[PDB]
């Protein structure tokens, strides 16, 4: 654990850092463009 | 120190004797109702029934 | 040590009671509206809920209490900060109670022209605002006396009558909340009568449920004492205890004078 | 001046106890397992079932 | 009364008339003539603030990261201060 | 230092902009409708005759926005 | 496990503050969603994609205020850069009451989900931002969506109440030693502030909801017009919990602007028991006045007078503010970095929004100008440039921290210039459409208004790629390969800084403090 | 009096009201465009001639004394300037010395209006009652507008005195006309009072400002103003 870190995050040790940071935006912006359409597209797939 | 301790210990005692005899007092009290008021408008609606409907809850 | 910590203030250590509250605090949402239109699952999702909410309470009053009673986290720093905050807690809580009554002034000083123009609006029986409010006036009144009784035992190092006075204020808080069941069974005139009938009936629920989270509240520092988890310098769950119930009266005594006494006149 | 009701040193064995363990907060004690890892635990499954039901049955206008 | 652990430490302190943090309030005469203004620490580095003032003037204040080797002066009032370690000087997370 | 890469972007966001707005309301990528009154293409000709003279239900045709058209009748 | 401990359980402040973060980008992704669907049915006059159903419009509409004015400011200003940077700021361990900040946050998603669901069931909640009694009664709709979004309501305010709660006694006593209240620097000093109004305010408003919701489902009277009980109560009561919030998610707005311009200006803040006393007189006269919202209603002629004085009173202490600043910068040493354009693009774009609300605040001019988009244009160059710009501001000049890494700065200048650009084209129609007269939340409009609602919705295009950059700019600096340095930046590099929040690390390392600073105090 | 394309500003006035409305917006945009070029400039000023190539140094001035005070009386003269006409329009616009000569209830029912010049009858069932609903896209003339056309239009004597008392029957609406300048809620239990005098001929049209509940700014208010003879014909031959 690292509760006695000189860095609380200390974001540099993990595998390559990019695919995964650049993975996590796009899935938070999917999670936050998705739902929004979704939300209109069931309203017109109701009555 | 003490003394409150006492003065309020003796006035919640007295507290309680009024409440018990007021007690007393308000139960043995048949409570006879008056008759329904004539409905008004704005007596008894009902704008989305109970779950329970027929009835309001506590009756 | 505090030597090696270098302060005073409280370090806490995680517990995954807020999210557990959160989820609790869902199912009780979810399962109201299920229960508030006719659904399969709504009864039953709603007392799950409210349950749950109930047992993530427990068990994080009783987080609180061990670590403050058996580790003894709590320093006279944090010691003052949970009066800070309960001082802040029954600010809100006056608030809210003071949107009630707003509405019931609102609601009260003009009548509209379809009440007649006049209040209380003609066919609702009002209660005569002496024989039963009275009584649960005198009684909180003498409940208050009681917990100041309490409070001046505890104070005293006269740690025993400490129990004696809080199960004293406890009986009369059951006395009342008792006597509150019976004036809503005899009432005269229901929830969905006129604004009179429903304010009335909303602000007076509202004050039974603080009056049974009170009662609750002393019951746990009744138990406390009892098992000796209260010392005269350190303690601040009574004095929270204290400052609610004289909470209590303070809207009691407001919402007697004016629904009771002004809204029959 | 009277002690309320108990010895006073069955407070001073647990307080010992609680600080002879090494574990987070709201797992020391034998109670405090079974507590705490079974009961919010299960409660807390059947409830987030029990909400994604609802708000299926509501969404759809089924089950009424 | 019972007590154990943290509140034991404060009160056995307020008890035997010690402070616990009395070094965390320097308290001390403006300037460094051939008196330094000094500070105390219970680690080998740590933060100071200054808010200078005889008593009359004063600038609002500033925050330096204050060291034991190097004695540090007020980039404003222009004042020394010198560190005195009271403790294990060592680099604060060690 | 950096200047020509902000215009050039700004233009660029100007540009995306617009073939955005074209596809998704001039051609429609996603359904929809336009009105009659806008399709027809003489519609304003005659609202403009109109506020010339306006039609009324009792009383002769009447004129709208006399002050900001600067348009009514003399003498008579 | 161990990750899902940290996250999920641990109190730690700071990672309480990430979480709110995390959350505050969903939501506002979510909002501009909505935005750009209310924009594309807005494009051309007649059915553009909704194809009729203006009752989902009216859903769009709801749900995009809702989620923008309580998920994605308040969770930013208070939970995203409060929880972070108040006990940083005010040289403090670990904030009061930790278990309390977990709650909160852990409360806010399943408030979200209840919106969610909210605008999903039967119908929808097709009532506006402000739920108005009549139609949200049960004999219009009948559906329980309002009772999902009044129930999303109350999870938010209590959370909001628990984390006023915790800021108000940290302040009050959690500072550290020597520092006296008239040290704590202008972000605590608006947090509390905010936090006071948070406390007092947003129980009404659980009041009036509570009350709506009785009406509905369990048969009141309290809003049906047979018995009594007028709506104009409902409207007194949700605006005296209106004003108070809008004066809510400026607040911290402010504390970040007035950071910005000291750490740019090479000076510290003009005026400083100016700022202060001003914005606690902001505070205050936020209650005061809250019917400036329904002058068109009813009211007696006293009332309205006396609202206009009110709100004239409150426009004062804005205006010494924003003077104070300009005078903060007289001194010399700006160096226009990216905070430093946004907050100079704050500082003239509230400055915008706040004249028109003057406007806005007379009787008679509120009686031409009630609800059309001139009042729209007020509130949205307002709150979305003032509070948006300023987190905008925040988050460059703070991911300088959180993270470690720091964006790159032409990326950084361009998106300010795109943002800026697009969402000052796309509001200022707004003004002059609600001076031709056209009413506020339609789905259609005459053939008259099309002329400007054309434009406007061009302006909404480069505000979504406004946003896609920041985006851009947030992954390339989370996976920037080249940490803080004195030539990328110049703030954390300070031997001596005026915020003591700039000399500690690049992140805090776990506890924020090896051992508390201290205040050398003279005259002994 | 209608809506015009790529317009700027306020509409054309009928009503004394508007007159007010329109000087008061034009006294506040004065005093506040004076305000905001003032500001701008100082704001200007101060980040250009000191842009960090001509002082490098802070200069290091925090207190500030007699200028303080400066920007807090002066903004305060400002806005008792910009109150002293707000407060005359509103009490010279509340007195009604004059008898209004008819009385319109304008009902605001769920999705169109209703209207009522009962002060013609002398029964007790109301005559010249009817219902204002919107014409539909393909009900139209080649001239009129699109959802602002309206079936039996309300008719109104010009140059005389009104009263139309707004109320409602289902759900909250507004009757919102802003060639009159005339915006007042239709709330289910009262009963506004507007007092108005229109001063030219000519028809105006209007739209509903509150949210009813789907077919809202389908609801469209429509009045003409018409000489006191045609009116006469028009109320006798409508009996
Ligand atoms: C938070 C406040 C907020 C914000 C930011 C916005 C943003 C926008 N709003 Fe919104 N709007 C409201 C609050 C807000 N709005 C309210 C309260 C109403 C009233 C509803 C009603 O009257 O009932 C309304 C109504 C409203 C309407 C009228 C609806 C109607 O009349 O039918 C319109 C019309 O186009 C509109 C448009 C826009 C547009 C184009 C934007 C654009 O600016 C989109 C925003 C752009 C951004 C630049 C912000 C996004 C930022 C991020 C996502 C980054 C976040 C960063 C982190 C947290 C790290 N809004
Ligand atoms: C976001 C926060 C916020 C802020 C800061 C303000 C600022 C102000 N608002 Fe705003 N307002 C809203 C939130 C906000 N408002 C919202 C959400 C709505 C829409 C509600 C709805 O949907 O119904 C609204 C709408 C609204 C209305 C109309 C509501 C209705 O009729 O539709 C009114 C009128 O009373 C009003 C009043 C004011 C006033 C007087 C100020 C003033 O405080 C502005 C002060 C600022 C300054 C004036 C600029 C700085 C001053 C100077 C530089 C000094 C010189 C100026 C003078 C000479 C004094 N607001
Ligand atoms: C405490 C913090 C975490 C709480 C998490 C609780 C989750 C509870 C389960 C939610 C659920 O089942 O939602 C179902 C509902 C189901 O919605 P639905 O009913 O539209 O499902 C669609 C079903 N078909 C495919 C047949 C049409 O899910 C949602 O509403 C999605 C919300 C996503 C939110 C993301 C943020
Ligand atoms: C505070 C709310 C507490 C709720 C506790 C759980 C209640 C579940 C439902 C229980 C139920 O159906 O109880 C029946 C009772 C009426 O009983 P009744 O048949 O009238 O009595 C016979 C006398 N002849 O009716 C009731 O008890 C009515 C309970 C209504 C609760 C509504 C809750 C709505 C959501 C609140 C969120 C907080
Ligand atoms: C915070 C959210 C709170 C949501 C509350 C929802 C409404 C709950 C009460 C609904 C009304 C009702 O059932 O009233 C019944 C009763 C009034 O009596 P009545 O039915 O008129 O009886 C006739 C003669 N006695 O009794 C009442 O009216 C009691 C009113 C008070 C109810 C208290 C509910 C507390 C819920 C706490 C949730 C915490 C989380
Ligand atoms: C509506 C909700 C109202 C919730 C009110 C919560 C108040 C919490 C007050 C608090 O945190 O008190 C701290 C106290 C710690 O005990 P302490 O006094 O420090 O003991 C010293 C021992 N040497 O904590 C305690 O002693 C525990 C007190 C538990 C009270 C539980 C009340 C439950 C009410 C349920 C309503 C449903
Ligand atoms: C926190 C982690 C939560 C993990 C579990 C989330 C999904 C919960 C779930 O399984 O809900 C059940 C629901 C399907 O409903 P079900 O009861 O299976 O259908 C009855 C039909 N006879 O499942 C669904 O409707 C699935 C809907 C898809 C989205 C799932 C996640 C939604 C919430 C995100 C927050
Ligand atoms: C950038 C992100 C862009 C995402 C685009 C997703 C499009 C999903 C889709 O296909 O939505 C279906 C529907 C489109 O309409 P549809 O019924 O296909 O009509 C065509 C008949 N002429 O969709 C609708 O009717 C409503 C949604 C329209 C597209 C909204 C895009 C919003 C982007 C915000 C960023
Ligand atoms: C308003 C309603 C919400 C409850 C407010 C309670 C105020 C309590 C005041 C306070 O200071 O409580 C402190 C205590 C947590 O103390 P802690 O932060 O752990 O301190 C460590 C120091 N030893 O605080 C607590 O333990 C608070 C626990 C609250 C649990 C609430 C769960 C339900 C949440 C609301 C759901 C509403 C749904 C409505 C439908
Ligand atoms: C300030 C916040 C934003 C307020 C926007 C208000 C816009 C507005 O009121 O526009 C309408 C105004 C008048 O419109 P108009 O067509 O002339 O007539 C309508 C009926 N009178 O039309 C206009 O405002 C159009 C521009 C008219 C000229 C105004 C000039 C003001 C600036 C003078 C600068 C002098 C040099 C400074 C260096
Ligand atoms: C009336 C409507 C508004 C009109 C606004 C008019 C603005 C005119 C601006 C003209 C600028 C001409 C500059 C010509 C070259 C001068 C030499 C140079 O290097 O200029 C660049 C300088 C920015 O450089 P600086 O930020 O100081 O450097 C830090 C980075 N190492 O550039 C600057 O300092 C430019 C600063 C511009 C400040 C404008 C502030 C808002 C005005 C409103
Ligand atoms: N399942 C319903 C039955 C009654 C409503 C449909 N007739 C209950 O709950
Ligand atoms: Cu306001
Ligand atoms: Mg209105
Ligand atoms: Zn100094």
């Amino acid at each position: 654990y690292y509760i006695h870190a000189k860095h609380m995050y200390n974001l540099d040790r993990m595998k390559h850092r990019g695919l995964k940071m650049s993975l996590a935006v796009f899935s938070a912006f999917s999670i936050g463009v998705a739902v929004p359409v979704y939300a209109v597209i069931f309203q017109q797939k109701k009555t | 120190d003490a003394y409150e301790t006492a003065k309020w210990e003796k006035i919640t005692y007295l507290g309680i004797v009024s409440c018990t005899g007021l007690a007393i007092y308000n139960l043995s009290k048949g409570h006879p109702h008056t008759e329904e008021p004539p409905a008004y408008p704005y007596l008894h609606i009902r704008n989305k029934e109970f779950p329970w409907g027929p009835d309001g809850l506590f009756e | 040590m505090i030597e090696s910590q270098r302060h005073s203030y409280h370090l806490v250590d995680p517990s995954p009671w807020p999210i557990s509250g959160s989820l609790g605090a869902l199912a009780t949402t979810v399962g109201g509206v299920m229960y508030m239109h006719s659904f399969q699952g709504g009864a039953t999702l709603l007392s799950l809920g409210l349950i749950f909410i109930l047992y993530t309470m427990f068990v994080w009053w009783r987080d609180v209490l061990r670590e403050s009673t058996l580790e003894g986290h709590h320093t006279k720093v944090v010691q003052l900060g949970l009066r800070y905050g309960f001082i802040l807690f029954i600010v809100s809580e006056v608030m809210f109670l003071f949107a009630f009554f707003w509405a019931f002034f609102h609601s009260s000083l003009a009548p509209t022209v379809e009440i007649g123009g006049i209040w209380p609006p003609l066919g609702i029986w009002v209660l005569d605002p002496w024989e039963i409010p009275f009584l649960n006036t005198l009684i909180l009144l003498s409940s208050g006396a009681a917990v100041t009784w309490a409070h001046h035992a505890i104070l005293a190092g006269k740690e025993k009558r400490a129990v004696y006075a809080l199960v004293a204020t406890v009986l009369l808080a059951l006395v009342f909340t008792g006597f509150q069941g019976m004036e809503y069974y005899q009432a005269p005139f229901t929830i969905s009568d006129s604004i009179y009938g429903s304010t009335f009936f909303l602000a007076t629920g509202f004050h039974g449920f603080h009056v049974i989270i009170g009662t609750l509240f002393l019951i746990i520092c009744g138990i406390r004492q009892y098992l000796g988890h209260l010392t005269k310098e350190h303690h601040v769950g009574f004095e929270a205890a204290a400052w609610y119930w004289h909470f209590v009266d303070v809207v009691w005594l407001f919402l007697f004078v004016s629904i009771y006494w002004w809204g029959g006149i | 001046s009277e002690p309320p009701f108990r010895p006073r040193e069955k407070l001073i064995e647990k307080q010992k106890h609680f600080q002879s363990v090494h574990k987070h907060t709201y797992l020391k004690g034998p109670y405090d397992k079974i507590t705490s890892v079974a009961i919010p635990l299960a409660l807390a499954a059947s409830s987030l079932y029990l909400i994604g039901r609802g708000i299926y049955n509501m969404s759809h206008g089924i089950g009424k | 009364p019972i007590a154990t652990g943290h509140e034991r430490e404060e009160i056995q302190a307020s008890l035997e008339g010690r402070d616990i943090l009395e070094i965390n309030h320097p308290e001390g005469p403006f300037g460094t003539k051939e008196a330094p203004a000094i500070v105390k620490s219970y680690f080998d580095r740590r933060i100071v603030g200054c808010p200078g003032g005889e008593g009359e003037d004063e600038h609002d204040v500033v925050w330096f990261w204050l060291e034991n080797g190097k004695p540090h002066e007020c980039p404003v009032c222009s004042q020394y201060f010198e560190l005195k370690v009271v403790g294990p000087g060592g680099d604060p997370y060690g | 230092m950096s200047t020509k890469y902000i215009v050039s972007a700004i233009l660029g966001s100007f540009g995306i902009a617009w073939v955005c707005d074209y596809y998704v309301s001039e051609k429609k990528i996603f359904g929809g409708s336009t009105p009659g009154t806008i399709t027809n293409k003489e519609w304003g000709e005659e609202t403009d005759k109109k506020f010339q003279a306006w039609p009324r239900t009792a009383g002769p045709p009447v004129v709208v926005n006399p002050i900001t058209r600067q348009n009514f009748v003399v003498k008579s | 496990m161990t990750n899902p401990v940290r996250w999920l359980f641990s109190t730690n402040h700071k990672d309480i503050g990430t979480l709110y973060f995390i959350f505050g980008a969903i939501a506002g992704v979510m909002g501009t969603c909505f935005s750009v669907l209310i924009r594309m049915e807005l494009a051309r006059p007649g059915d553009q994609i909704l194809g009729g159903n203006h009752q989902l419009y009216n859903v769009l509409i709801t749900a995009h205020a809702f989620l923008m004015i309580f998920f994605m400011v308040m969770p930013a200003m208070i939970g995203g850069f409060g929880n972070w940077f108040v006990p940083i700021l005010i040289g403090a361990p670990d904030m009061a009451f930790p278990r309390l900040n977990n709650i909160s946050f852990w409360l806010l998603p399943p408030s979200l989900l209840l919106l969610l669901s909210s605008a999903l069931v039967e119908v929808g909640s097709g009532t506006g931002w402000t739920v108005y009694p009549p139609l949200s009664g049960i004999t219009s709709h009948s559906g329980g969506a309002v009772d999902l979004a009044i129930f999303s309501l109350h999870l938010s305010g209590v959370s909001s109440i628990l984390g006023s709660i915790n800021f108000i006694t940290t302040i009050f006593n959690m500072r550290g030693p020597g520092m006296t209240m008239h040290r704590s620097p202008l972000f605590v000093w608006s947090v509390l502030v905010t936090a006071f109004l948070l406390l007092l305010s947003l129980p009404v408003l659980a009041g009036a909801i509570t009350m709506l919701l009785t009406d509905r489902n369990f048969n009141t009277t309290f809003f049906d017009p047979a018995g009594g009980g007028d709506p104009i109560l409902y409207q007194h009561l949700f605006w005296f919990f209106g004003h108070p919030e809008v004066y809510i998610l400026i607040l911290p707005g402010f504390g970040i602007i007035s950071h910005i311009v000291s750490t740019f200006s090479g000076k510290p803040v003009f005026g400083y028991l100016g700022m202060v006393y001003a914005m606690i007189s902001i505070g205050v006269l936020g209650f005061l006045v809250w019917a400036h919202h329904m002058f068109t209603v009813g009211l007696d002629v006293d009332t309205r007078a006396y609202f206009t004085a009110a709100t004239m009173i409150i426009a004062v202490p804005t205006g010494i503010k924003i003077f104070s600043w300009i005078a903060t910068m007289w001194g010399g040493s700006i160096q226009y970095k990216t905070p430093m354009l946004f907050a100079v693009g704050f500082i003239f774009l509230f400055t915008i929004g706040g004249l028109t609300g003057i406007v806005l605040a007379n009787s008679g001019l509120d009686i031409a100008l009630h609800d059309t988009y001139y009042v729209v244009a007020h509130f949205h160059y307002v709150l979305s440039m003032g509070a948006v710009f300023a987190l905008f501001a925040g988050f460059y000049y703070w991911v300088g921290k959180i993270f470690g890494r720091t964006y790159p700065e032409t990326l950084g200048q361009i998106h300010f210039w795109i943002t800026f650009f697009g969402v000052n084209l796309t509001f200022f129609p707004m003004h002059f459409l609600g001076l031709s007269g056209m009413p506020r939340r339609i789905p259609d409009y005459p053939d008259a208004y099309a002329g400007w609602n054309a434009l406007s919705s061009f302006g909404s295009y480069i505000s979504v790629v406004g946003i896609c950059c920041f985006f851009v700019v947030v992954t390339i600096t989370s996976t920037s390969g080249n940490n803080i340095t004195r030539a990328n930046i110049p703030w954390a590099v300070e031997q001596n800084s005026t915020t003591l929040e700039w000399l500690v690390q690049s992140p805090p390392a776990f506890h924020t403090f090896g051992e508390l600073p201290a205040i050398k105090e003279t005259k002994s | 009096d209608a809506p015009e394309p790529w317009q700027l500003g306020f509409q054309d006035a009928a009503t004394p009201i508007m007159q007010g409305i329109m000087d008061l917006h034009h006294d506040i945009f004065f005093f506040l465009v004076q305000i905001a070029v003032f500001v701008l400039w100082v704001l200007s000023r101060a980040l250009w001639c000191f842009r960090s190539k001509i002082s490098p140094i802070p200069q290091r001035i925090v207190h500030g004394t007699t200028i303080e005070i400066l920007w807090t009386i002066f903004p305060s003269i400002i806005l008792m300037f910009i109150a002293i006409p707000s407060f005359t329009l509103l009490y010279s616009m509340d007195d009604v010395v004059v008898d209004p000569a008819i009385t319109i209830k304008a009902i605001g029912h769920q999705w169109y209006w209703s209207y009522e010049y009962s002060d013609y009858n002398n029964s007790d069932e109301q005559s010249l009652a009817f219902d204002s609903y919107m014409v539909p896209e393909d009900d139209l003339e080649l001239g009129q507008l699109r959802l602002l056309e309206v079936d039996n239009r309300v008719v109104v004597p010009a140059k005389t005195h009104l009263r139309v008392l707004i109320t409602s029957a289902d759900v909250l609406h507004s009757w919102a006309v802003p060639s009159l300048g005339v915006k007042c809620d239709a709330v289910p239990g009262r009963l506004n009072q507007i007092s108005t005098f229109i001063q030219r001929e000519g028809v105006y049209y209007g739209q509903c400002s509150e949210i009813c509940g789907t077919n809202h700014a389908f609801m469209p208010i429509v009045v003409e103003a018409v000489s006191t003879k045609d009116y006469g014909s028009w109320v006798s031959n409508q009996i």
